[PDB]
RNA sequence: GCUUGACUGCGAGCGUGACGGCGCGAGCAGGUGCGAAAGCAGGUCAUAGUGAUCCGGUGGUUCUGAAUGGAAGGGCCAUC
RNA sequence: UGAGCCUUGAUGUGUAGGAUAGGUGGGAGGCUUUGAAGUGUGGACGCCAGUCUGCAUGGAGCCGACCUUGAAAUACCACCCUUUAAUGUUUGAUGUUCUAACGUUGACCCGUAAUCCGGGUUGCGGACAGUGUCUGGUGGGUAGUUUGACUGGGGCGGUCU
RNA sequence: GUUUAUUAAAAACACAGCACUGUGCAAACACGAAAGUGGACGUAUACGGUGUGACGCCUGCCCGGUGCCGGAAGGUUAAUUGAUGGGGUUAGCGCAAGCGAAGCUCUUGAUCGAAGCCCCGGUAAACGGCGGCCGUAACUAUAACGGUCCUAAGGUAGCGA
RNA sequence: UUUUGUAUAAUGGGUCAGCGACUUAUAUUCUGUAGCAAGGUUAACCGAAUAGGGGAGCCGAAGGGAAACCGAGUCUUAACUGGGCGUUAAGUUGCAGGGUAUAGACCCGAAACCCGGUGAUCUAGCCAUGGGCAGGUUGAAGGUUGGGUAACACUAACUGGAGGACCGAACCGACUAAUGUUGAAAAAUUAGCGGAUGACUUGUGGCUGGGGGUGAAAGGCCAAUCAAACCGGGAGAUAGCU
RNA sequence: AGGGUGACAGCCCCGUACACAAAAAUGCACAUGCUGUGAGCUCGAUGAGUAGGGCGGGACACGUGGUAUCCUGUCUGAAUA
RNA sequence: UAAGGUGAUAUGAACCGUUAUAACCGGCGAUUUCCGAAUGGGGAAACCCAGUGUGUUUCGACACACUAUCAUUAACUGAAUCCAUAGGUUAAUGAGGCGAACCGGGGGAACUGAAACAUCUAAGUACCCCGAGGAAAAGAAAUCAACCGAGAUUCCCCCAG
């Protein structure tokens, strides 16, 4: 869905982007390993102002 | 037991409508898979019994708003 | 030869069935066909050529229209 | 590799005709020294009919009802259709590789002097397998039932309006 | 040897053997909603199913039908995908005859679409089939043999009174 | 009792006494009776509690048509000489009874279906641990020596003791006949008969449960029973039958 | 009221109507004390994998029918006075 | 409260008491073996076998006390693995089981009726299972109404077969 970057990723990523990815690669490599958050629009200005 | 640990959703009876109408009993199973679930406060791989829609819903949550849930009407995990 | 009465709305009275029904019917109202006219024609000389109901299909009729104005649906007439 | 979408460029031989005219709109001056016609080639399309344009010779012009066409302009400016090409986005299909879901009835460590199980490491598979929902075929393995009546008893044959 | 305890002890069942087929181990298969177990702490010289039933001589012909095994250009084909078309409603416009925007909604279901089936090829120690009709020729007369019937093929060996 | 018809050799009753079968609840219609009368009448509830209060509501004095609607008329049709249905007949509330409806519905009686439990001390198969098989006979492989062979073969005694081997008690099984048939016995006895070192038999304990088990396969067995055990429950299943 | 006493009892007896009683335990009432709980006013805030939808069912008298509403196994998915 | 009394079959025996400690009845206690949720481990229920702690004018043997599981809380220890968790020990509190009906919820038939039968009916009935109370359940409107309004839920009578 709608996460957010936070790291040196590959040709998708500069630390900090909105994009379309799926479900499954959301989850389990970017959701809880660390360089991405869920967008649900609270979390936009949080790791921005970090 | 087949039943959903984040939503509870639990099978539920039905019937197997034909073309002629005749009623035979049957049971509704959820889509529940054994999902190995990672925290970030607890550093912990953490598997739950969840079913297709428990993914759905433990996402907008969050993984750690859920376990919230389950602390408080004291389920295992 | 000319033609659409193989008309529509009705119908006193009667035959015939346990019933559902079926069969005959002068006459009236409207509009016709034929004959100069009196008149005759509401199918075939008559009796066999048939199927109830339910659920629907089609056309017409604003008849009904779960707040109102419509509409869906239902009903009635024709019909499958 | 199949499609849309977005700029960017090509693209249109009924026929008379200065000539391989896309249609509607504004439209009798725009463009050229922010260097033009007209000649000389490379790449290229293709019904080799011709055309576009980089480079370059060139060194100051070309146009409009022009007469013809069912419809007039490479005079310019616009949103674009026909067909087609290459980048770029989007959505699918096919094939390869990979790991992080998932499988492990491979190995090892610990809870634990424990054959289960749980946690960890690692190997091998790997988005397959399998499961859930929906759905086509198969299915006496099983379940509920049906298989008519008159009839010189029943059955055979025959009949039912 | 086994069996209808309690009307049938056998020509029945079983049997080693033979043959077919399934099965590469987390096996096929089976008990179980599942876990798990049996199979098996076994590994194709193994296991499960099926028919036949020591041994000796042997096991022919026929793949059309029905099953299974594959193969696949096409036909047909579910869920899904919702392209078009039709209808209702009304902002507006028309003194009205009516038409109808956007939005919502009812309905219609082109295209996409697998196995299956049709189709194509095998398989009989798969279920099964192994037939008629006419014409002769030693004493009855055979069916050697000769035509036909294209439904796939018309009794091989051995036995039979 | 049932029949066209019973002394019927058609069904039922040994006798006596007790017990035993058209009910109840709620609705509706009809009749009788009683009250009031174009009106009648309450239900829950309240309660000075069978009074009284309560008129929610039901039924009747108006119908016709599918309906809008119209109305002593209305419908049908363009409209009916008409026609169909109505107007010109007092109902209503109790009580008793004759019926019907829903309930088991006059009483007794099925075979079976479904659910929840109980049983492998009998029997079928299996698992674990133990036991039993008197006596006699046939004499396999192997071994040794001699004969025999060019060398093996082959053969002779001796040795050895194999067998779902032979005969026959215990034990297990039940082929034939008699007795037995309200038996001594709800399958037995007597005399013959089969197996009897095996696919045997047996004690004790364990496992497999009903649409399931098990079955060297009879559709047998699963507590004197099995083409789906037993018990309890739905259940007063149902019966157009006696 | 009723029962008993040798056959049928208002006056024989137990009782009956009526009039009374609790050391102790306990029920229900009010009154007060104690410790927590929370009043009243002003200013806000408004319950997301949720409503709704596809497929497959169930429940509303209503059997999918033109079928509203409610529940959901599956797949998705809003608006914010 | 009392002149009688030691329950009954059931007498008898041996006694008690008569002016307040005979008996009878009521409140509060004491005792309460063993089995049974059974709770120290087991068990063919009314039996067997222990652990820890404590005690002897007789320190042998016996007697007294405690020791189930699960849930929360607290303390102490404690892996793979560094921190940390999993796990282990101990303590406090609570739960367990039985019981006729009623209530809510999870599952849920068939006979029969339809003069057969499959949709349907029987029926969410019987039964099974779980949970709770003296009642439970429901309960302050995203409810009805129709341009007038009503104002949570439950129960009863009508509307109405």
């Amino acid at each position: 869905m709608q996460v957010i970057l936070l790291d040196k990723v590959a040709n998708l990523g500069s630390l900090g982007d909105q994009v379309n990815v799926k479900a499954g690669y959301a989850r389990n490599f970017l959701v809880p390993q660390g360089k991405a958050v869920p967008a649900t629009k609270k979390n936009i200005e949080f790791f921005e102002a970090r | 037991s087949r039943v959903c640990q984040v939503t509870g959703k639990r099978p539920v009876t039905g019937n197997n409508r034909s073309h002629a109408l005749n009623a035979t009993k049957r049971r509704f199973l959820p889509n529940l898979h054994s999902h190995r679930f990672w925290v970030e406060s607890e550093k912990r791989f953490v598997t739950l019994r969840v079913s297709a829609k428990g993914m759905r819903v433990i996402d907008k949550k969050g993984i750690d708003t859920v376990l919230a849930e389950l602390r408080a009407r004291g389920e295992k995990y």
